[PDB]
């Protein structure tokens, strides 16, 4: 299905941003913003919507496109902070945070992200916890509550917050990513394999295959399957993974 | 002709390693020093030393770290040996599990950048989380597309040096040049085969404290410095000897037998182990059996196998992005 | 059997020089390390090398700097060679370098207590400014009442290595082992003699700039480092080679020829200069004349002597000011 | 500081032995040659090669041999090393009975004259029927009234050289630097020890042939020469290496463990044998046990020790007949 | 990679040279021997030394040496360096010219055979009257058309060796590594240069005798041993110490400067003379000018030029009237 | 061979031996040999003529073929020795010497000189034995005594050229070329068509630095060694190149 034509449910997309998947919502937002991809609102909404479903490669591009035309918005300068912190450009993240603070709730979040950048844990989690107490909502940052703690070699504590972020919005694939990697860091391989298969199925189910379900960012999502290959060493399934059908063994 | 390239030279170990290699390399060799901060200093500080024939080039760093640095990419042309020694020195009072992540990331980036231009060159690891890092290099080499199963080595000569020093101290004036050591590298996987050397060993239950010392020596050194650095000289010297051995074997002027940490094939089911090998004109040429051992060290070897299995599993399954 | 004892083996000209010194001494020797901070941290790293026959001992330095520290006083027994390199600020972070009185005081306070227990040892001066420090050391030795004009040595070999490297870099493939250098251990007060090496020489147009470039080395190395430290490894190499020559000379195993900034003993008006000598046994034995001198370098030598006399006067005046 | 007094250096082996020794001995060593004919010519020929502090001294006998000539006694003062290579031409030695008589007389006369004045030096016998000449030397040293068990050595290192090459020829590319040999120095009364060498040993079928080649390697070189000489260069190399090892052990720059045909204080049944010993500042410092061996070598030792006992019995029976 | 060939391994000038080469040649080399008789005797005596990586090949010769001996071919194939050492030395009577008549033909065919099978190999000459035999070799080579001016050398290091020994024995203690000598290698053709070494010089009167002793050393040597044999060991010590230089120059591990009696190629009036030359990968690369000279050196050089011209005329012009 | 067209070249070779250059007489003998491969005399005279023409390579083969025809001929065996001595085929020279002694290397030369001394003792007056002795001393590199041997040889039968030139050759190798020069002329007086004496005289000129005379005499020898009909030559081209190259090295002197 090479076609790009999709309906324009902007109301439905903003309604489903918490009560449905972030894959169909992302497709709908891309469809509604593809008409005139130059305004600040469409670009910032696109970036915020790609923040949940992991396609940071295009998300960074969208956020930069939003930023270059408005050095005053408080959201576009905030989203770039976390995404760049995760991958790379240490200096660029700091410069972006300085520009974000030079245009005047999320202050503690930015502080904790900056600390998390230069491999600082057990205190950025403290800052997040003191921040989340003031606003025990917006599960988007609850992931951080676990994430910045899950890589600090403390898995059991990181699990709880994860499920807390799961109930509000099931489509926030980052939480299941984190629980999958945490389960993998126990030598209980099925507990992680089941979760990662569920995550890829949900992120690719629905209307994802239709309308060029061959997005390039999905490549960075396929390799995630070949992590526990070392303990799924069966020739039948190792070769099937390079095509990502998921129909074989159907998660059960 | 031959051109060694050290990755990271301005650290507490890179400077000493470069200085040591600047006094044994054969005539007509070449050095290539790269580091993010401090490259010009070592560059126009070792260039003012008289050793005819040797040329000393260098590549400066860049802004705060960015992946795929062009300077390293253009520097790495025409290189035969890579010496990876770039890593975080030590954390103030944190055990090794925390130290794993940053070193894993930096070694992955460095290997990915270096192998994309000169795949045929050999790679020598001299970081610190050895056991769990060599499989990361193997995985990176498999992922990029080129991987020689006979050109990859983890330095482990330091524990052999410690073992032979201790046994020479306990048995003066008798002198032995080398002592075999088998296993992994980190804390307990090391086991020395004292029964495999000539000369009458003194007595049982007297080698037990020696076997404990050859495993607790690193933490003893860290304690002696009051948690403000690691052994930055002793490991800076053994790496020079190993690099010279590799280069000399490449030049064809010697065929040495050395104990290293290399991927297995055939023998013990662990994918990687520290087993004696022989070098030659093209990588490794003949892997050797462990030989006759005693049950007292056989149980230790089995326990070390059990530990290194999980170590390699963790190294292969690190795969951490978290976001 | 020699008992070389480095002083201040925890700086940049510390650990590196100590490591270079370890793997060169003849079998059956003994090191001795000392400093105010970091002595165990460097003694531990040297107690692990595989080499046998050489023992390592160290003493701890009191804090904050005390006078007549009994620790070193107990370490300085039975010594035969002293290598004073301690007390270096290494550009402490200011564009203005003054108060050389700090270095003067911290060299006298230790040289007096070192000489008080080892009268007939052989000294080496590596701490800057050799030109002035050396007369301060001589006056301090005179104050005690036990001084020898033969067993006092100042290290100037670094500029010789620099000149030899710079002249080798421009004529290929012809290679010369060394190039004579006289004068001081400072700015233009240093002059190399290019009219004593075999083979044709380059024309004066490129000779004058090559002679100029030898004078500017500290600036050459600092400007690349952006004020963070200065040249470190080269000084360690020069000190290592010089102390090898001296140790070999005290055994009677060799009688080499060196270029030592030492007293003159009734051969020039200036009491001190860098005059080529031959060591042999029992310290310096025969002093050698400079020899033929080109007219072009005659005025350069005149300026060198004119600066050295003023530097010696400054060093003596400051020494006389204190007790 | 040290003295090496070569005897009979104008023969066939003696020329190469002196040439090897003079060019590599350390500084300050005196080389005192001697022979019956041609000694002045070779002595003059050994004063035209460049050296630093190596003096050459010599004497000269007479065309008719004389018991206790005064010329030799004029070169036996202040001498510590007595490498003896005096022998007899092979061709006038058709029958082994006559060869034993002529060599024994010259060996006893030379050792008696040498030890009459300097009963503190060390002797290294390198004639020919070692296993038979060495007990003669022990007997005459006992007769002179002064004897030292750890100050009398015999050259048997040649079998090590022969065995080491042959294994390297078969097992490739594994390289080993030494291999023990136990027994006498007759064609058959030797036992190589290939169970103490690291690495995978070949099958016994080829091991028997390899042992046979070492047990016969002496003959084919004579056969190819058609009754002319007897393996001149190789024994020269072996003697030079052993003598320099002894010299460096005496000088206290190394503590070596070597195999030499020596006297046993009770470590083995045979009064004289060849077992590993450790040298030092006063000759042999510590003996060593033979070590574990396999069945076939356990089978060889009986005949080895039997024929060694026969040879030493023959030697001691020849003794006391003309003393 | 490298293969040398020694022509003549029976006389004292060939055996010691080969023995000293074998123990010093680099790893992975091949040594080839040859002689009319005695080739098995040395090829069996030199295969029992424990140096790994050395392969010994040989091919004995034939009775009444025929032309183009088939033993030479199939043996001199794949050889990089030749050393013509064959040729009987001086014998009673039999004046200087007669020996030349003996040797040239012996050299001629011995160069003719080796030229065809390898027209890229460097040549060396060791036997006297080399002053005249080098033009004979050049004439033989140029008849085929494969004559290379940069790959022909004449070994004459012995005279400079003797002069260095004499001068060191003089200004002791003052060690000098080498002293320049130009000219030929005859009695009144060698011109030493004592005006270029460093350090002071003694009185002129003693210097005259020091120069005189250099030119006639072989005379008192032969007077010392006029019986049989004159000087073989020292000359051997020359060739080996020269050959390695060339060997290293072939490998690319050293580019030294030597004083071999080589072709001037227009640098001087005389066609052949000993000049300071530098060796590279392809052989002769640059010829160093003789530099300044003093008073008596001018007269000595002026007479030596004429004597050497007469020698060349008595040399390269050979007819062998053919009865 | 230009003499194949002549049915009776034996008389041509016999007569032309004295009147002109020996080269074409050798070709006439070659024609006789190729026409009569059984006559020993034709091959013997061919070998002697080739030795006369200073061509040792072809003379050896011709005399070997003669020896197969007759293994007891005298002149065949003698001329073999000198050609082998000049060619340094020492063992061949020794077997030729022993064959000549029968037709009528320290140990080998000792045996040969003892044989010659014994033969000379029983035959004190014999030019051939003294010539053999002189040739053996030529192999021994003892040319002083060979000079006296050839001086006696040129005395008993002073009417011939060959042995005379031999004497000069012994003086030629001893760097005494002037005296032999007149002896060369003396030989040239006895026979003006003996190329060997011109070759030796050119060697003398080269020894005493007479470059023009040496060059002209070398050119004369080259001209006389081609036979006068060089395009029809058979064995001349085999070695004469070196002779030509000889002149080249001679011009390299000047």
């Amino acid at each position: 299905n090479p076609y790009m034509y999709h309906d324009k449910p902007m109301e439905e997309g903003i309604a489903m941003l918490q009560l449905a998947n972030m894959a169909e919502a992302a497709l709908a937002f891309e469809a509604v913003c593809q008409k005139e991809p130059e305004n600040v609102e469409a670009w910032r909404r696109l970036g915020t919507t790609q923040a949940e479903n992991e396609k940071d490669c295009l998300a960074i591009i969208a956020l930069n496109h939003a930023r270059m035309l408005d050095p005053k918005d408080i959201a576009v300068h905030a989203a770039l902070a976390v995404s760049h912190t995760n991958e790379h450009n240490v200096g660029a993240a700091l410069q972006s945070l300085r520009s974000w603070l030079l245009s005047q709730p999320q202050l503690h979040a930015s502080l904790g992200v900056l600390h998390n950048l230069s491999h600082r844990f057990d205190e950025a989690a403290k800052n997040f916890r003191r921040a989340v107490e003031l606003r025990p909502d917006d599960a988007h940052m609850w992931n951080k509550l676990g994430a910045t703690l899950a890589n600090g070699n403390r898995p059991q504590e990181a699990l709880e917050a994860y499920n807390r972020a799961l109930d509000i919005n099931p489509g926030y694939v980052r939480v299941m990513y984190n629980m999958a990697v945490s389960y993998s860091n126990m030598a209980q391989y099925p507990l992680a394999a089941k979760h990662i298969t569920r995550a890829i199925a949900l992120q690719a189910g629905g209307t994802n295959p239709q309308g060029e379900g061959s997005r390039i960012a999905t490549r960075g999502l396929w390799d995630l399957l070949r992590m526990t290959l070392n303990l799924m060493d069966r020739s039948d399934l190792v070769e099937a993974s390079w095509q990502q059908d998921l129909t074989p063994f159907l998660r059960e | 002709m031959v051109n060694v390239a050290v990755i990271g030279a301005a650290g507490g170990i890179g400077q000493s390693l470069s200085l040591l290699l600047l006094r044994e390399l054969p005539f007509g060799s070449t050095l290539s020093l790269y580091d993010v901060v401090g490259a010009p200093g070592v560059a126009a500080d070792l260039s003012h030393i008289d050793r005819a024939g040797i040329t000393v080039k260098h590549a400066a760093g860049k802004l705060p770290p960015v992946p795929r640095d062009p300077a390293l990419t253009e520097l790495a042309e025409g290189v035969d040996v890579f010496v990876i020694v770039a890593g975080v020195p030590r954390k103030p009072g944190m055990t090794r599990d925390d130290l794993f992540n940053v070193n894993a990331g930096i070694v992955m980036d460095l290997v990915l950048t270096c192998a994309s231009v000169s795949p045929n060159a050999c790679f020598c690891i001299v970081t610190n989380p050895v056991n769990s890092t060599t499989p990361i290099a193997a995985q990176t080499l498999r992922k990029i597309g080129v991987y020689n199963k006979n050109k990859l080595l983890g330095v482990s000569l330091l524990d052999g040096l410690r073992a032979t020093r201790f046994i020479n101290n306990a048995r003066h004036p008798l002198v032995v040049p080398y002592v075999p050591v088998v296993g992994g590298h980190s804390d307990v996987t090391i086991v020395p085969l004292y029964s495999q050397i000539p000369g009458p060993l003194p007595d049982e239950s007297t080698l037990k404290e020696i076997r404990k010392r050859v495993q607790v020596a690193g933490t003893e050194v860290v304690k002696a410095k009051a948690g403000r650095g690691s052994a930055t000289l002793s490991m800076a010297e053994a790496g020079a000897r190993f690099t010279m051995h590799v280069v000399k074997a490449l030049m064809g002027l010697d065929t040495p037998m050395v104990y290293a940490y290399v991927d297995t094939d055939g023998e013990h089911e662990c994918p990687f182990l520290a087993m004696p090998v022989v070098l030659g004109k093209n990588g490794i040429e003949r892997r050797l059996p462990i030989g006759p051992i005693t049950t007292v060290e056989k149980e230790m070897l089995e326990e070390a196998v059990g530990v290194v299995k999980k170590n390699i599993a963790k190294g292969e399954t690190f795969a951490r992005s978290k976001l």
